[PDB]
């Protein structure tokens, strides 16, 4: 039973390091209130929620292999684990598709965001990236196919369930693909902005003489690309590498306590935030 | 007791009906935009103000004026009514998005005034992140006073002599090129206080306006946008 | 109490020199930015010159560019005005000013009516 | 008449200081501590108080 | 005789002067050796009250030691239970640009003052419910820095045209003016035994001022810049000033001078706010590194600090009981401590 163990061992780990730190964004964020009255701050919360999601439903991998399987639901509990981690992950990449959203509107329409940004339409996007994230993985309930290969851990899960490659291309162009469009078109004018205002700030300083949410985006989208890239290949296919979709999963889920940490070595009020934690909710 | 019960009821209503007015108040306020208008009488913020009144401002106190070009709530503060001496109140305009500031660039003995007074702004450590949208005001009187000669600015900035003009207009400065040098001259003493203070945290935004003109509202408009872009920017590279 | 007792002065030659000097007491004199200051007759006061805490940044109002020169002794807490190439315009009463907080780089020191940390004044004329 | 005036009253609005009998700083800083030294116990932030009395915990 | 006599009254200084430094027989940090240090305070934000939309830069406590009124720039001037955490009352100013916040000793009424020059009484237990404004006190030039009601219907109301003034609410004319100072005045406190009133200014002046006779009782010089704001110790025969030289000064009402300086070197940036504790033993003070060090006002010794806020600690209040502090600050959010 030694190679379950080497398997469980670094999912384990995950868990341990993805269940501490989305707790400590939600604690920041209510003890520092001048961080918390921004619009990024609400749906890096909203990724904090999905990420503690994330690992206390990663917890059941850890009990099927770390002991004896133990299947309390008794029925293929791992279907039901992937529409859960499934979504969920498309719940936090849509999550940086609408801060993007919010991010270009904040450049488009600099004077009147707050007339066009507001917490109301703020919890609507919220609720539409469940709510869409939810209906459309739907169908993995109604065996038009296999979801992702979320749920490689289990014996029969990871071999009588054969994916989909038609349900595969129906959640890719609806789910996957256009939260990386709307990434890409956004942080490409957003960087055009910063080029082009950079620019004539060095011309105007010159002429007289005597991107936290970039980067936690595409390390997200870098530690997710070859999840997507192998589903697409196994799903089209049909014949599969079982170390790498194991590892390609798990490095996908490994992207869940990588919000916390960057956020953590870039922002200031953060970490203002944090050491108010460190000094007042310790002793 | 029950009717102690009753009674934090009550106020746990009163308050919510308290926070419902605070966000439907904080909505307009976060909608307007506050700018601080300085300068000294001569320089024409009065009637730099006029023209953004006609295109309910008391005189005791403050003095305000509330305007909107594009849909754009702009409300901004003449200081009639205080003291000569400014070291405290002027920290009241510390959420300001931008500072409007006017100088009578025609008096020549006043403009040494007006350096120190954009210096102290500049360097004022409640002001460092406020954009001044600076007005050189009544470029007619300057231009008059230049082509009419018997004053030089040499009387009173040994240095202009050693400056030529960089870049220019044609249209506004076409009746002679030696009042260009004259109006970019001062607008460099400006820029020199603008330039040597602080990494970047706000920016001066220089305009040429005479006694009467009527893109003032205008030029607030895209150096407020300019600055809240900054902002946003600097929030892009940082939240 | 903070007091700043001016010195120098007196009459002088349309072409003459005087060092206008201030006492300071009651301040430690380091870290204040400071300033020299005439009120001309039938005119406001008007800034003339500034000089940093540490004597770095030195600046003058465009009449006196090149004629006077200022020195600050931290030790002896003195602040001197070189006064060269008097002109009737140049003939005023002088005020040495410190700039109202410290370790600051903004000053407001000149005022219409009044400012409290301004020297008592000695006039210089023709 | 107003030079006069205003130089007797700056004199004057000296002269109360110089009326003031000064008590000696010593005493003023005896009158400080036993001040405090009689307040200790009823200063919450010098002296800390239980949960029952305090109504913010 | 001009100059005779402002000769004399140099020399009348001079004497003063070294009158005091004869009458300073002994200092205070002499005695205090024997005393045990007051320990580390350490004091956590109980209370975190949300719900204004621009800086702070005023409050006050209630004379309960339960309710308190804050001011702050966007307009509104907002009375909170700080127990429940509930806002009791809001109030839309007429003009924003507010600097100061009473809160009368009967609750009935509370006061704003600022930019607009005058002094609005605001009634609080009203026949209709809606509180409204019951009084603009006018006649002041300069902003208003500092109000503080006597009764309701004695009010003292510092301000920047250099003169502190005494008002009647009922009439709304002043009973009193002080004009003694110099700079802006940015500060009253009222003493304990309310006969009189002590009131900062930015000329580095503290001046006490006895409200019936209205003539200056005396006056005190030992800061180097601007002093922002001004509190009585609680026995009335001393009071702190937090001036903007980055240190606070204790001067005692009989002996006429200074006592003791509360500051480091550490600490370079401004006092806006001081306060005291209820037996005085710590002495409170807000400031510019967005915080508010505590100070054993006996021993001279910067014994706690308060780090709750990210922008500048405007305002600073303690409760009649001592059972909390409040801190508002430049951030919009305003802090219970204990």
């Amino acid at each position: 039973v030694n190679f379950c163990l080497l398997e469980v061992l670094i999912i384990v780990f995950l868990t341990v390091l993805i269940i501490s730190g989305n707790i400590i964004v939600i604690f920041v964020f209510h003890c520092a209130p001048l961080l918390n009255h921004h619009t990024t701050s609400y749906f890096i919360q909203t990724m904090a929620y999905a990420d503690l999601f994330v690992g206390v439903s990663c917890v059941v991998p850890s009990l099927s292999l770390l002991h004896h399987p133990l299947p309390v639901e008794e029925s293929l509990t791992c279907q039901i684990f992937g529409f859960v981690v499934s979504v969920l992950k498309s719940v936090s990449m849509w999550s940086l598709a609408c801060i993007s959203i919010d991010r270009y509107i904040a450049i488009t329409k600099p004077l009147t965001y707050n007339t066009l940004v507001t917490p109301w339409r703020l919890r609507l996007c919220i609720f539409l990236i469940w709510l869409y994230s939810t209906l459309v993985f739907l169908p993995s309930f109604f065996h038009w196919g296999k979801p992702g290969y979320h749920g490689d851990v289990f014996q029969w899960c990871a071999e009588s369930w054969h994916t989909d490659s038609y349900f595969t291309l129906f959640i890719v162009m609806m789910l996957y693909a256009p939260a990386a469009l709307i990434v890409c078109f956004t942080y490409f004018n957003i960087f055009r902005i910063c080029q082009q205002h950079t620019k004539d700030i060095s011309e105007r300083q010159a002429r007289f003489s005597s991107m936290v949410l970039f980067r936690i985006t595409s390390v997200f989208y870098i530690l997710w690309l070859p999840y997507i890239i192998y589903f697409l290949l196994e799903s089209s296919t049909g014949h599969s590498n079982r170390f790498a979709s194991f590892l390609t999963t798990w490095l996908a889920i490994s992207n869940s306590f990588c919000n916390p940490v960057i956020y953590a070595l870039s922002d200031s009020t953060f970490q203002r935030g944090l050491k108010r934690l460190s000094g007042a909710m310790c002793t | 007791t029950e009717d102690q019960r009753n009674e934090e009821k009550a106020q746990r209503e009163a308050n919510k009906k308290i926070e419902k007015q605070l966000q439907k108040d904080k909505q307009v306020y976060r909608a307007t935009h506050r700018l601080l208008l300085l300068g000294a009488d001569n320089s024409g913020k009065s009637t730099i103000v006029k023209q953004m009144r006609i295109l309910s401002g008391g005189t005791s106190g403050i003095f305000e004026t509330k305007f909107q070009v594009d849909k754009v709530n702009f409300h901004m503060f003449d200081v009639g009514g205080q003291r000569d001496e400014r070291r405290k109140w002027i920290q009241c305009f510390n959420d300001v998005t931008a500072i409007i500031f006017v100088v009578d660039s025609s008096d020549y003995n006043r403009l040494q005034e007006a350096l120190n007074l954009f210096k102290s702004i500049w360097n004022n450590r409640w002001l460092r992140t406020i954009s001044v949208i600076l007005f050189l005001n009544k470029q007619d009187l300057l231009a008059e006073k230049v082509l009419a000669g018997k004053s030089k600015i040499e009387d009173y900035f040994p240095e202009f002599a050693r400056y030529t003009t960089p870049e220019d207009a044609t249209p506004e400065p076409g009746e002679d090129p030696r009042v260009t040098r004259a109006k970019y001259f001062i607008r460099d003493e400006f820029l020199r206080i603008s330039t040597a203070s602080g990494d970047g945290r706000h920016y001066c935004y220089p305009h040429f306006t005479c006694a009467v003109d009527t893109e003032n509202a205008r030029r607030i408009f895209n150096d407020c946008r300019d600055s809240v872009l900054a902002r946003y920017l600097d929030e892009i590279n940082l939240l | 109490q903070v007091q700043l007792q001016e010195s120098g002065g007196g009459l002088v030659q349309p072409g003459g020199s005087l060092r206008l000097s201030c006492a300071a007491s009651g301040f430690t004199f380091s870290n204040y930015k400071m300033n020299w200051v005439r009120q001309a007759p039938g005119k406001g006061l008007e800034w003339v010159s500034d000089i940093s805490q540490s004597g770095a940044s030195i600046s003058y109002t465009g009449s006196v560019k090149g004629r006077f020169t200022i020195s600050r002794d931290n030790a002896k807490n003195t602040l001197y005005l070189q006064m060269n190439s008097l002109k009737p315009e140049d003939t005023a009463v002088y005020y040495c000013a410190r700039c109202p907080a410290p370790f600051t780089r903004d000053c407001f020191d000149v005022t219409s009516t009044t400012y409290a940390y301004r020297g008592q004044g000695t006039q210089v004329t023709v | 008449t107003a030079s006069i005036a205003q130089a007797r009253k700056l004199v004057e609005q000296l002269k109360m200081e110089a009326n003031i009998d000064r008590i000696k700083v010593s005493k003023a800083a005896a009158d400080l501590m036993a001040y405090c030294e009689a307040h200790a116990k009823e200063d919450p932030l010098l002296t800390p108080v239980p949960a029952s009395e305090n109504p913010f915990r | 005789e001009l100059d005779q006599l402002r000769q004399e009254a140099e020399q009348l200084k001079n004497q003063i002067r070294d009158a005091r430094k004869a009458c300073a027989d002994a200092t205070l940090s002499q005695i205090t050796n024997n005393i045990d240090p007051v320990g580390r305070i350490q004091m956590r934000t109980r209370r975190t009250l949300r719900g204004h939309l621009a800086k702070i830069y005023a409050m006050h406590w209630g004379t309960d030691s339960r309710l308190l009124v804050s001011a702050s720039q966007d307009g509104k001037l907002i009375i909170w239970d700080s127990y429940t955490t509930n806002k009791v009352h809001a109030i839309p100013l007429r003009s924003s640009w507010v600097m100061t916040c009473a809160y009368a000793p009967s609750g009935n009424y509370v006061a704003c003052g600022g930019l607009d020059n005058i002094c609005s009484i605001y009634n609080l237990k009203t026949r209709e419910g809606n509180v409204r404004v019951s009084r603009e006190l006018a006649g002041h030039t300069g902003y208003l820095s500092c109000c503080r009601f006597l009764d309701d219907n004695q009010i003292v109301t510092s301000s920047g045209d250099t003169t502190c003034a005494l008002w009647d609410i009922e009439t709304g004319q002043q009973t009193t003016t002080f004009t003694g100072h110099t700079g802006d005045v940015m500060s009253l406190s009222l003493a304990p035994d309310t006969r009189l009133f002590v009131s900062g200014a930015c000329d580095a002046s503290a001046k006490l001022w006895d409200v019936r006779e209205g003539m200056c009782r005396q006056t005190f010089t030992g800061h180097e810049s601007d002093i922002n704001a001004i509190c009585f110790f609680p026995n009335g025969n001393a009071f702190a000033t937090g001036s903007d030289d980055a240190t606070c000064r204790l001067f005692d009402l009989r002996a006429d001078q200074e006592l003791m300086t509360y500051s480091h070197d550490n600490i370079i940036c401004g006092i806006t706010s001081v306060s005291f504790s209820k037996s005085g033993r710590l002495l409170l003070a807000g400031y510019d590194d967005f915080n508010c060090n505590v100070w054993d006002a006996l021993k001279a010794d910067r014994a706690g600090v308060l780090a709750g806020h990210d922008n500048r600690v405007s305002c600073l209040g303690v409760t009649d009981d001592g059972m909390a502090v409040a801190t508002g600050s430049w951030d919009s959010f305003l802090k219970i401590w204990n």
